[PDB]
């Protein structure tokens, strides 16, 4: 029978979509599909900045380390597996952002 | 005593500037110390360089000593800030910061050295071209 | 036998970890020549409370989790 | 009056400098201050109750601990009475302030968990607590008496007595208990 | 003991030292220190370092300095007096902080490309960047849009660049650098923008010196 109403992907009105590699297995995923958590991440663990900072040097604007960006595309395949999206009840399936 | 030679110019309040370039792939470390044009290489410390098991070529440890490594030949190079250029094999690879990386910062500023600005200089690409594996990559 | 022996004490038991269940995590306060005051959250194994002194021969440390 | 050990051996020749061992061991208290090591106390109840035990009565229960022979503590509490004699003729020091010493000594500050993913056993940096420190310590110690004692016309309160003393020197060539002492900390530094 | 090592024969021996300095708006003072090779007849000292380039962070004039530390200034060994290293123009960049920056998803991003003619006798590419402005206190959300027709989108680059070939075309590189890294321009576009749709988070992202005659 039918799982998904969406199977997954929000392809809506044309009949392709690009596909794209897996930041994991690097596996080719449509993107649409694909599972996406483009984040911002930051340079040094907690504790571990401060020990940074104050052997820092040039000027102190109060803008500390630059975040690093993590733009991340995972295939359902790997994405599960990943703790990512863990697979979800019956009626919780249509839920969108918790 | 000893001849040094960074340039005839002291002073506990005169900077020197050096360019440390750092790659952190998850299976080796880089570290890299240059002039602030980068033409004329100084310091070259890698995880290689630090232990045996090919598989801690990366490590959290092999980053702690070569980077306290470089801290050392640093301060006789007369040099103690460094402006921090990090990179992760961006190409076509995760564009993510290895292990070794947050590790090799983290050493420097323990072990003394100043720090100049910082900038993330992974390639991101604006195509792309076939990566690792194919279709289905690393499978297992 | 040179060694850089900084006592440091329990500030915070943290949690258990080490599926191994007997492992503990602590959040330290040190007391010794070099620095002082600095905080870590080292990893124990055994018997420990609020306020004991743990002689830490690794001051650059510090793994962590809480999940 | 102050009670002494045994009969001769005053508690306040010591002092615990360390305040790591301070509340986990027993030298410190008045209510310590025994004259046997025999108290037939009730520790081992609550979650922690071993500290507040003599720190001798601990060697003598860790000492009576093998298999047939043992079990006994009656006997137990002599091997070592005879051993802080016979460490006294050769240091004519308050042998209390020896085996303490030795206790400080003898525990390893560092060991390995073992956490194993799969097949593959690997292993991570752990400091080691303190009651943790001086249980090994004595089990340790004691352990390795017997290694010797053996079919040895040596015996154990001499075994023992000649152990506890070198315990406390950390002399890495005279201490089946210091030897582990160290390379349970050098392989858990190379784990680490 | 025993060591692993000993110093033999530096190997930064031969090594002459200079200062970076380029006129141009920029402070006199001579922002860090290079390195070369002693001269050996054949290698002549000051002159290995002709196509040299240095980039550097904004930290190249006292001031307001500081604050914009992110414009990425490419500069060229042009020549040398002894000892010091004289600077020309180059490039003019950014970096991730900022790029990365200003990129929410709920709105709609444009750039320009332009090639531009100095009367100095100087070509240059100067890429823009630019960011739609919301206007009704509705923080970018799903629900937000803040997209802008693809006419529309053009229409700013049509006069993005024209407005710049023009600038460019009555000034000099000194002045056209020192009016590049300023907010001179920020208001300019803004200007002739706001009559097609409202901008925010305008950028020269880039600069490139495409050729650049030595008269
Ligand atoms: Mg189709
Ligand atoms: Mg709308
Ligand atoms: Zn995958």
């Amino acid at each position: 029978p039918v799982k998904r109403r969406n199977a997954g992907r929000s392809q809506k009105n044309r009949g392709h979509t690009r596909t794209v590699p897996c930041t994991n297995c690097g596996r080719q995923v449509a993107k649409d599909k694909a599972v996406k958590r483009y984040t911002v991440r930051d340079m040094v663990d907690p504790s571990s900045k401060r020990d940074i900072q104050q052997k820092l040097a040039f000027e102190n604007e109060k803008q500390g380390i630059p975040k690093l960006y993590v733009k991340l595309q995972y295939c359902i395949s790997c994405a599960i597996h990943s703790r990512v999206v863990r697979v979800r009840c019956a009626e919780d399936r249509r839920i969108r952002r918790p | 005593e000893v001849i040094s030679y960074g340039p005839p110019n002291v002073g506990a309040n005169e900077n020197v500037f050096g360019v440390c370039h750092i790659m952190a792939t998850w299976n080796d470390t880089f570290i890299h110390v240059t002039d602030l044009s980068g033409r004329e290489t100084l310091v070259r410390v890698t995880g290689g360089m630090k232990v045996k098991a090919d598989r801690e070529e990366s490590s959290p440890y092999a980053a702690m000593q070569a980077a306290i490594d470089v801290v050392n030949r640093c301060k006789e190079l007369k040099i103690n800030a460094l402006h921090i250029k990090l990179r992760a094999k961006g190409g076509v690879e995760t564009k993510q910061p290895g292990p070794g990386a947050q590790s090799a910062l983290r050493a420097l500023a323990r072990s003394g050295m100043k720090i100049g600005r910082i900038e993330d200089v992974t390639p991101i690409p604006t195509d792309s071209t076939r990566r690792e594996g194919g279709r289905r990559g690393r499978r297992l | 036998n040179t060694e850089e022996t900084t006592k440091a004490r329990i500030m915070d038991v943290l949690g258990k970890t080490g599926s191994r269940g007997g492992i503990t995590q602590v959040r330290v306060v040190l007391i010794s020549g070099k620095e002082e005051g600095r905080q870590l959250i080292r990893n124990v194994k055994g018997a420990c409370r609020v306020g004991d002194v743990l002689e830490l021969m690794e001051c650059e440390r510090e793994a962590r989790r809480l999940r | 009056t102050q009670p002494k050990l045994f009969g001769k051996w005053n508690y306040d020749e010591v002092k615990i400098q360390d305040p790591c061992f301070q509340n986990y061991i027993a030298c410190t208290t008045t209510k310590s201050q025994v004259f046997v090591p025999h108290t037939a106390g009730r520790y081992q109840v609550k979650k922690f109750r071993k500290t507040q035990c003599p720190i001798v009565e601990r060697l003598i229960g860790t000492l009576m601990f093998h298999g047939r022979n043992a079990g006994k503590k009656a006997l137990c509490i002599k091997v070592v009475k005879n051993a802080f004699e016979i460490i006294h003729l050769v240091t004519g020091r308050n042998p209390l302030e020896v085996f303490v010493g030795a206790v400080q000594n003898a525990g390893p500050r560092e060991d390995s968990t073992r956490i194993g993913t799969a097949g593959v056993v690997r292993k991570q940096a752990v400091d080691v607590a303190p009651m943790r420190r001086v249980n090994l310590a004595i089990y340790f110690i004691i352990k390795g008496c017997r290694e010797s004692a053996f079919k040895s016309m040596r015996s154990i309160a001499e075994t023992l007595a000649d152990e506890i003393i070198n315990a406390e020197k950390n002399n890495t060539q005279s201490s089946w208990a210091i030897r582990k002492k160290d390379e349970i900390e050098k392989v858990a530094k190379g784990n680490r | 003991k025993k060591g692993a090592k000993k110093r033999t024969i530096d190997p930064l021996s031969r090594k002459e030292w200079y200062d970076f300095r380029a006129p141009i708006p920029f402070s006199s003072k001579s922002f860090g220190k290079t390195l070369v090779t002693k001269s050996s007849g054949n290698r002549i000292a000051s002159e290995e370092i002709k196509g040299r380039v240095v980039e550097s962070t904004l930290a190249d004039l006292k001031d307001n300095s500081n604050d914009k530390a992110w414009r990425k200034v490419k500069l060229v060994i042009d020549e040398v007096d002894g000892r010091n290293a004289k600077t020309s123009f180059y490039g003019l960049d950014i970096t991730r902080d900022r790029l990365c920056s200003m990129i929410r998803k709920w709105q709609t991003l444009i750039e320009a490309r332009v090639d531009c003619k100095t009367n100095d006798g100087y070509i240059i590419r100067v890429f823009t960047l630019a960011f739609t402005k919301k206007t009704s206190a509705g923080k970018q959300s799903s629900t937000s849009t803040c997209y802008a027709k693809s006419s529309q989108v053009r229409a700013i680059r049509r006069k993005i660049n024209t407005f710049i070939t023009n600038e460019a075309a009555k000034l000099g590189i000194a002045e056209f650098s020192k009016n590049l890294i300023g907010e001179d321009y920020t208001k300019k576009i803004e200007k002739e923008t706001k009559n097609i749709f409202p901008l925010q988070n305008i950028t020269i992202r880039k600069v490139k010196v495409l050729k650049r005659p030595k008269l």
